[PDB]
């Protein structure tokens, strides 16, 4: 299974995994995150979590450019997103919000603001990469701690199979050196 | 033992009456498993000595080839061992052969003679085979304990039943089936296909069919009897579904199944893609999954399943739903609305079944 | 041993250490038996006789008799018998079905004498509750089944209103009060007790 | 018609895997969504309609080429949860057209 | 196992034994066996004759 | 690096004591009272075992390293 | 060929390509088998396709067949071996051209509209007959009306352009991109091509017998089905995902196919090559046919080539141990079985040496096929037999000629050793189960070897071991005596139906509940009349819910214990069962015995009537313990009737009493004063009074059978009374 909302630990393991392996290994990065694997890590990084993603308020000229471009393009939103660089989701929810803002403006302002558009009807969401970042709770324990523990180990490992195995052969040759030296000492 | 519970209890019981000499009298009463290709279940046996009979000479497959045993042990071996035990002798010899550079003049099975491995590998495989035998046993026993169809089942739904014979019983389905009178014939004790039923239970299953045709013929219906026996490799419990249809569908039903059975699996599967049914216990070997469908009393069609991924487990219910124009929920889901639904259905059919004297003469 | 109320043939009736009401009595088998389905016919027959006998005793008091059995994580056959007011008897069906739906299983409803033996074979854990009208409520979903489910339903507000008594360990009365209730139970049962005159043989 | 159009859509998608058989994650996600879409079918239509009204921006498409030795063909794998919406819409558009 | 009960009804009067051990330890015959022997000779020869005649015509 | 307890006339390993803490023991001395058995470890260690316990997970109840030996 | 079928024949540069491609595919298989010449490759492997073969190449090439190859060979009951003697099709003939499809589709859809327009006025249900007739006609075929999807398919409107766009959606190229065959219901039918392909081979007898099937030799084809290739080809090879190493293995899936064909593929007809022998075995292997060597090593595994040779020799000895007098053999000697004698092929030694004191004449050298001999050519008395084992190929399963040739060569080759000039050589082809003998016969010897050798072939369990190993390697499985019962041996019948039994009674629910009851095991010897009856009260039924499967084991265990305790001199030679699933738990317990054989009775048996014997069983049910009771079913019958009539009579009376059982209460007393005495099982009736009730019971059985059969008299009186006296399940005329 994959999907659902993004915790903190998944974003932070995602950042940390992006530090060691990241900018296009993402199949490898999914090995650290269960349940959010191949496509969703990449989509979380580029849509929400990238630096320079400009999560601030929409000014005047950005709103001007977005409405100007919506009239110019029709629906082209992935093209519109680079120009306003507020990306695809940010454009679309802002644009739809501005369309609400006009019709609501007098008559909606108290009641239509509140009595329909307040929340989804409990439905499952295809967006969750784009919207949020939930805190890890006061007692996050075993789901997070298992993956936190797997992440720490996999961040540390830094070694190939051969180096890890031949390190044992060094240890085992040292052990054979101690045993075989002592037999030489005592049988001589 | 349990009679001791009466006398132990009767001591106060006399004292409740308060006749002190009765008290004395009751005080003085006391205070003075494996499967085979034929689908049997048989006693297990273990290769305890076969690791040590080999000559300790050449490379592995040569040892197995040379090991020597008498015709007694070879007859015991060939009657106990499945084909898997013969063909598994490929493994350790050739798995390592896969790494080795090959020449067309001396190769695939030549290199398989040359490979070594010796007793550490045999011990690990010997222990593995023993563990797999225990897993097979536990799997077999689970298939008896999780069987809801046996009358000895802990999972039984006995209110389904409308009649019971000597060896078989007749019951309404557990789900919103294709009709209110959608019925099943079930053997009272476990077997995985009707072909595996020996003569008395085989013929007793056919005996219900004459009654059911007559009951539904009194409604001017026809009916379809079909077996889905995907179970045969894994030991679930067979039943024959008895689905009534309108006569106009009954006349067409043999056309529909004759067509669909020719399309149920890919074109290049090995065996014949359709079997016309006449002597089914001798047409399809035991231990093969098969489907078979009969129309009224007329012997119909069968198919031997080769790809349980490809042949769908719902096959006949989809086809009959496709004759009845039903929405897929009538066959995909098996929606188990039961508590009042089955009781009314079971009693209503039972009131229709009772004229069939086979129900009563027993 | 002071908590035993009545002691017939195959079975004996005893007051629990933590009774829901002053007339709560349990019937247990003197041999070590897991359930009524494992119990011989004579044990089950006397349980049905006790049900009839305690109903007549309850009828003199103006109460209905409710019985239930819990075969789950138990080694000794135990049958619980609680007397309730006739008005609460109608509420039982709605109370049981609501509690079952809240617990997450279905109770199946059976007629005047059906489920006890017939629905399941030996070794299956099961819970069954018999209503005063003779109908039975039965379920096979025992994974995670509340051990005190039968007490919890009967102790509810429309029936007995003794939710604290649901945990039998808390409501345990003093030994002196226990002996009084058993002696009171013995006296009231003594006229109805038909076992007291079977001893002649 | 919708329930019957959805059946035609879902069975088209399922047909490809009945041939292909081998399932990574994404084919397991798609077969889970197709089997779900059967037991959901009125719910699945409600998603499909909601998707067609609201969503307007979509997850990335992957591209791969099919090697016919005289000319490549370009093959696209749209995300499964969208493919059921596109597949219903394809059946519906052609039916009304 | 030696205590397993056998009843013998083979003779004109019934007997009971410690069956497995005792039964494991446990003129007119030639007259009986010879008439059966000769008649089986006749019947087997008769069936051979019938089948051989059919085969001969084939 | 295992301690195996074997029976008289019997070649098979009746009891296997196996732990990573087990090591080559060049000398083992048994008390004359059979109450304790002493083992010397090549890394300048002494470990004590009870002859009847067979607690095959191995243990280090009492150990000493005051000797200046080098194995 | 479906899309282009009009054009392809004129396109003949494409026909040159199709010949090239078909030849390329064949070359790829030849390379995988490892070969560099056509000669070892007959076409038959590919074209034998699914049904027998496992491949299934459709052709477009004018592959001129080897047809001089097409000769198949069979062994008669006389030991004489009889020979039998006979271009594979282009599809193009079978695939109907589009002109035919377009004209035929117009008329067929036109006539359906008339028939439906008739049927709408006639409202009569539409005929089955036309729908079976018109099946393969129409572009949307007529079977498309059958389609079952069709109520939804009516709403699929894009689909033909859509299937072309699937090439962008899906990475796998689709040949049938043009035809949604559920709409196009299916524009071709191969079945005539497949059936004509068999005819072009002469396949069904000729090709089956040819390959391995004679090694399996069991019956014709009809029983036989191919299992999945369970073994190393599948389970771990898929699981591990090794695929770099699996490329190195890649011959291994071919293993099942290669074994079956290998009697063809191994054949010595290389144009160029050299012959190698598999060690400890007589197989000559020509080139490294990849998988075959391990397949044969696994079949032969241990000594078994030697073990077969010595077992048939000692079975021959055991015949001579009995036939001492009628042959004037004073003793039969077994020569030293040198451990390489059975597979050294350049030379042989005698195995069995016969001694005599006789004046005697002996034939010149002659085959089992020679029904009389020049038996006065010479006078001698010392005899040898020599046994040669063989593994034939399709070039040579020659055993009549090979027996002749090897006898002449080894008797003349100075490398051989023989005790006398008067000898027979016996040859058996382990690849084909053909046998032959070439011999200097004395008059008695030839019919004895003829009779013995046939019986020896089946019996000789070393051949059973070989055959079962061939069957397991093949994964190929099959779906499948009256005089013997009287004849001589110790033979038993056994029952299991009365062992575990359950009784039914209704709960206050009004539905049915089950109670279980004591049950008996019935064991009967027809020749002695002797019955053993073991009762099971306590032991099984207390212990389990398995009890049906346990009851089969306990039936086999209790009957095994009876055989094991009571004698060693008179343990049954044969045991006979109708319940034949009961054979398999008996078989595992017989593995302690080896000396006992079980048969499946092929004929129906009384045991349901033994449920009426359970009435006498009720007197047993009064007993409180799992006792055993011993009976003889023959009373005064024991002397006079017992061998000939009493089996037939008891079979008739017992089977009859089941369907009659109330009526039998009357008929048992044909006159009211007649009695059954307490020291008998059957009524006190004389000879003629027993005959009267016997004839009445026989006719009454036939009368009740006649009530189904009511066209009864003419056929069934002559044939079926015999078969009912046997007890056949006679239901034949619909089944025929
Ligand atoms: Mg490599
Ligand atoms: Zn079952």
């Amino acid at each position: 299974i994959k999907g659902g909302v993004w915790k903190n630990t998944e974003d932070e393991i995602l950042k940390a995994a992006i530090m060691k392996y990241g900018k296009n290994q993402w199949s490898r990065i999914a090995s650290l995150l269960h349940r959010k694997s191949a496509k969703q890590c990449k989509a979380r990084w580029f849509e929400w979590l990238d630096p320079g993603i400009k999560k601030t308020e929409w000014s005047r000229e950005e709103d001007e450019k977005l409405l100007h471009l919506a009239k110019l393009m029709p629906t082209q939103w992935r093209t519109i997103a680079p120009i306003v660089g507020r990306t695809s989701a940010q454009c679309l929810e802002r644009y739809e919000h501005l369309l609400d803002e006009a019709q609501r403006k007098a008559e909606g302002l108290d009641e239509e603001a509140t009595e329909t558009r307040k929340l989804k009807p409990g439905e499952i969401d295809p967006t969750p990469e784009t919207k949020p970042a939930r805190p890890d709770p006061i007692d996050m324990d075993d789901d997070e701690l298992e993956m936190l523990s797997e992440a720490r180990a996999r961040l540390a490992n830094t070694q190939g199979k051969k180096a890890k195995r031949k390190a044992r052969e060094r240890q085992l040759s040292d052990a054979r050196r101690l045993a075989s030296l002592q037999k030489r000492r005592e049988m001589r | 033992e349990d009679e001791k519970n009466k006398l132990s209890a009767k001591i106060l019981k006399a004292e409740m009456k308060g006749d002190t000499d009765l008290v004395k009298k009751l005080k003085r009463k006391l205070e003075s498993m494996r499967r085979d290709r034929e689908g049997n279940i048989l006693p297990a046996s273990s290769r305890r000595s076969d690791s040590d009979r080999h000559g300790e000479g050449s490379s592995r497959m040569r040892r197995e080839y040379e090991k020597s045993q008498d015709l007694d042990s070879m007859v015991r071996e060939e009657k106990t061992g499945t084909a898997g035990d013969q063909l598994r002798l490929f493994e350790r010899s050739l798995i390592k052969s896969s790494k080795i550079r090959r020449h067309d003049d001396e190769s695939v099975d030549d290199i398989a003679e040359m490979q070594k491995g010796k007793k550490k590998s045999d011990e690990k495989d010997k222990k593995r085979k023993e563990k797999e035998s225990i897993k097979e046993h536990k799997r077999i026993e689970r298939s008896f304990d999780d069987c809801s169809r046996c009358i000895d089942s802990s999972r039984l739904k006995k209110h389904n039943i409308i009649a019971v014979g000597i060896n078989t019983y007749l019951a309404v389905v557990e789900w919103d089936g294709l009709d209110d009178e959608h019925l099943i014939i079930v053997p009272t004790q476990h077997c995985s296909s009707t072909i595996q039923l020996d003569e008395n239970v085989w013929d007793e299953m056919r005996l219900w069919r004459k009654g059911l045709v007559a009951v539904w013929k009194s409604q001017n219906r026809d009916c379809i009897f079909f077996e889905m026996s995907r179970h045969v490799d894994s030991n679930p419990h067979v039943f024959i579904e008895c689905v009534p249809v309108e006569q106009e569908i009954g006349d067409m039903a043999s056309i529909y199944f004759k067509k669909a059975i020719n399309e149920c699996e890919g074109e290049y599967m090995d065996n014949k893609k359709l079997i016309e049914t006449k002597d089914l216990r001798r047409q399809i070997p035991k231990g093969f999954s098969y489907f078979a469908v009969d129309f009224g009393l007329s012997n119909g069609f069968a198919h031997v399943i080769e790809s349980h991924d490809h042949f769908p487990s719902t096959f006949a219910t989809e086809i009959i739903a496709g004759m009845l124009d039903l929405p897929p929920k009538k066959w995909r889901k098996r929606e188990t609305d039961e508590m009042s639904k089955q009781k009314s259905r079971a009693e209503n059919f039972k009131k229709l079944w009772e004229p069939v004297d086979w129900t009563k003469r027993l | 041993k002071h908590l035993v109320v009545a002691i017939g043939n195959k079975c004996y009736a005893a007051m629990p250490k933590g009774p829901l009401t002053e007339d709560h009595v349990m019937v247990l088998s003197v041999g070590h038996i897991q359930s009524q389905v494992s119990a011989p016919v004579e044990v089950r027959d006397e349980i049905e006789k006790f049900k009839s006998a305690f109903t007549l005793m309850a009828n003199k008091q103006g109460k209905a008799l409710v019985t239930f059995e819990r075969n789950f994580r138990t080694q000794h056959l135990q049958v619980q018998m609680v007397m309730i007011d006739k008005s609460s008897s109608k509420a039982l069906k709605s109370s049981f079905t609501t509690a079952a739906a809240c617990a997450g299983f279905e109770l199946v409803t059976m007629g005047p004498d059906e489920s006890l033996l017939d629905m399941v074979n030996e070794g299956c854990p099961y819970f069954v509750a018999e209503l005063p009208d003779g109908s039975k409520l039965f379920t096979r979903s025992m994974k995670g089944f509340p051990l005190h489910f039968g007490r919890e339903v009967l102790a509810s507000t429309p029936i007995l209103d003794c939710e604290d008594k649901v945990d039998w360990k808390a409501c345990v009365l003093a030994k002196e009060k226990e002996v009084e209730l058993v002696n009171k139970l013995k006296s009231d049962f003594k006229p109805f007790d038909f076992t007291a005159e079977d001893d002649s043989d | 018609h919708d329930t019957k159009l959805l059946i035609l859509a879902l069975e088209r998608l399922k047909e490809s895997y009945s041939v292909k058989n081998r399932l990574n994650q994404s084919q397991r996600e798609e077969l889970a969504l197709i089997e779900q879409a059967y037991d959901n079918p009125h719910e699945a239509l409600s998603r499909i309609k909601r998707h067609m009204l609201t969503q307007r921006a979509f997850k990335e498409v992957g591209i791969e080429f099919m090697d016919l030795y005289t000319h490549l063909i370009p093959v696209y794998d749209i995300e499964p949860l969208e493919k059921v919406t596109d597949a219903y819409l394809d059946q519906y558009l052609w039916y009304e057209a | 196992y030696s205590n397993i009960k056998v009843i013998d009804m083979t003779g004109k009067q019934q007997k009971i034994y410690s069956g497995y051990d005792s039964f494991s330890m446990k003129l007119i015959h030639n007259l009986n066996l010879l008439v059966d022997l000769t008649e089986e000779g006749i019947r087997r020869s008769n069936q051979q004759l019938i089948s051989l005649k059919d085969q001969t015509t084939a | 690096k295992s301690v195996r307890i074997w029976e008289w006339e019997i070649p098979v390993d009746t009891k296997l004591i196996q732990n990573v803490g087990l090591h080559a023991i060049p000398t083992m001395t048994k008390s004359p009272n059979d109450k304790w058995v002493v083992g010397q470890c090549m890394d300048n260690r002494i470990v004590l075992f009870q002859l009847v316990d067979d607690k095959l997970r191995f243990s280090k109840k009492k150990a000493f390293r005051g000797h200046n030996a080098a194995g | 060929m479906t899309y282009f079928r009009e054009a392809v024949v004129n396109t003949q540069e494409l026909l040159d390509l199709l010949v090239k491609c078909e030849n390329k595919i064949q070359t790829r298989i030849k390379i995988g088998l490892n070969s560099k010449m056509p000669s070892r490759f007959p076409p038959v492997v590919f074209y034998t396709p699914k049904e027998i073969g496992g491949l299934g190449m459709l052709s477009m090439g004018h592959v001129l067949i080897p047809q001089s190859d097409l000769r198949w060979m069979q062994q008669t009951e006389a030991g004489g071996v009889t020979h039998f003697r006979s271009l594979i099709p282009n599809l193009y003939r079978y695939i109907q051209p589009w002109e035919a499809e377009f004209v035929d589709s117009v008329r067929v859809w036109a006539e359906y509209a008339l028939k439906r327009q008739e049927a709408n006025a006639q409202n009569r249900r539409l005929t089955l007959e036309d729908l079976d007739d018109s099946w393969d006609r129409g572009i949307p075929r007529i079977n498309t009306l059958f389609q079952k999807d069709r109520h939804t398919l009516a709403y699929d409107k894009g689909w033909r352009v859509r299937t072309e766009f699937k090439a962008y959606q899906i990475l796998k190229q689709n040949p049938f991109w043009w035809t949604h065959q559920r709409h196009d219901g299916k524009l071709w039918n191969l079945n005539n091509y497949r059936t004509d392909m068999i005819q072009a081979l002469g396949g069904v007898e000729g090709i089956l017998e040819h390959t391995l099937f004679r090694g399996t030799y069991f019956p014709t084809w009809e029983g036989l089905f191919w299992e999945r290739a369970s073994g190393f080809e599948e389970s771990m090879k898929f699981k591990k995902l090794t695929n770099a190493q699996r490329s190195g293995l890649n011959q291994i899936p071919n293993r099942r196919f290669t074994l079956w064909w290998s009697p063809t593929i191994n054949r010595a007809n290389v144009y160029v090559g050299f012959q190698v022998q598999l060690d400890l075995t007589g197989i000559f292997m020509h080139g490294k046919i990849p998988t075959l060597k391990i397949s044969l090593i696994q079949i032969f595994r241990a000594h078994l080539w030697q073990k077969i040779h010595e077992s048939v020799v000692m079975d021959l000895c055991q015949v001579f141990d009995q036939e001492l007098d009628a042959l004037e053999i004073q003793t039969v000697q077994k020569e030293t079985i040198h451990p390489r004698k059975s597979y050294k092929m350049n030379s042989s030694c005698a195995d069995v040496l016969l001694f005599a004191q006789y004046k005697w004449n002996v034939s010149r050298p002659s085959l089992m096929a020679d029904s009389k001999d020049v038996m006065d050519n010479t006078t001698t008395q010392k005899y040898w037999l020599d046994v040669q084992l063989r593994w034939g190929d399709y070039d040579s399963h020659d055993v009549e000629r090979y027996a002749r040739a090897k006898f002449l060569d080894y008797t003349t080759d100075n490398m051989s050793i023989y005790p006398s000039p008067t000898g027979v050589l016996i040859a058996i082809d382990l690849a084909y189960n053909l046998y032959s003998a070439y011999g200097n016969w004395f008059p008695g010897m030839k019919p004895l070897i003829r009779q013995a050798m046939a019986k020896i072939i089946k019996a000789n369990p070393a051949f059973y071991v070989l055959r079962e190993r061939i069957r397991k390697g093949l994964q190929l499985y099959s779906s499948e005596n009256y005089g013997e019962l009287f004849s001589n041996q110790i033979i038993w019948f056994v029952d299991d139906t009365n062992v575990y039994r359950v009784t039914i009674h209704k709960t206050f629910e009004g539905n049915l509940t089950t109670k279980p009851i004591n049950g008996a095991i019935f064991i009967f010897n027809p020749r002695t009349g002797q019955l053993f009856l073991k009762i099971i009260h306590t032991s099984v039924w207390a212990g389990q819910k398995r009890l049906s499967q346990l009851a089969k084991w306990k039936t086999a265990e209790e009957v095994a214990a009876l055989i094991r305790s009571l004698p060693v001199e008179e343990q049954p030679r044969q045991i006979i069962v109708t319940r034949k699933a009961m054979l398999d738990p008996l078989e595992v317990h017989l593995l302690d015995f080896p000396n006992i054989v079980i048969k499946g009775s092929e004929l129906m048996l009384p045991f349901q009537a033994i449920m009426k014997v359970e009435k006498f069983g009720d007197l047993i049910l009064k007993a409180t313990e799992p006792q055993m009771v011993l009976f003889n079913l023959y009373d005064d019958w024991l002397k006079t009737i017992s061998s000939y009539t009493a089996f037939s009579r008891v079979v008739l009376i017992m089977r009859g009493m089941h369907i009659n059982p109330d009526k039998t209460k009357v008929i048992l007393k044909p006159d009211k004063t007649t009695i059954t005495e307490p020291h008998h099982i059957w009524p006190t009736l004389s000879d003629d009074d027993w005959i009267k009730v016997e004839l009445a019971l026989k006719d009454m059985i036939l009368a009740d059978y006649g009530k189904k059969n009511n066209v009864n008299v003419a056929s069934l009186t002559q044939s079926e009374v015999r078969d009912i006296i046997l007890g056949m399940e006679i239901s034949a005329p619909s089944q025929q």
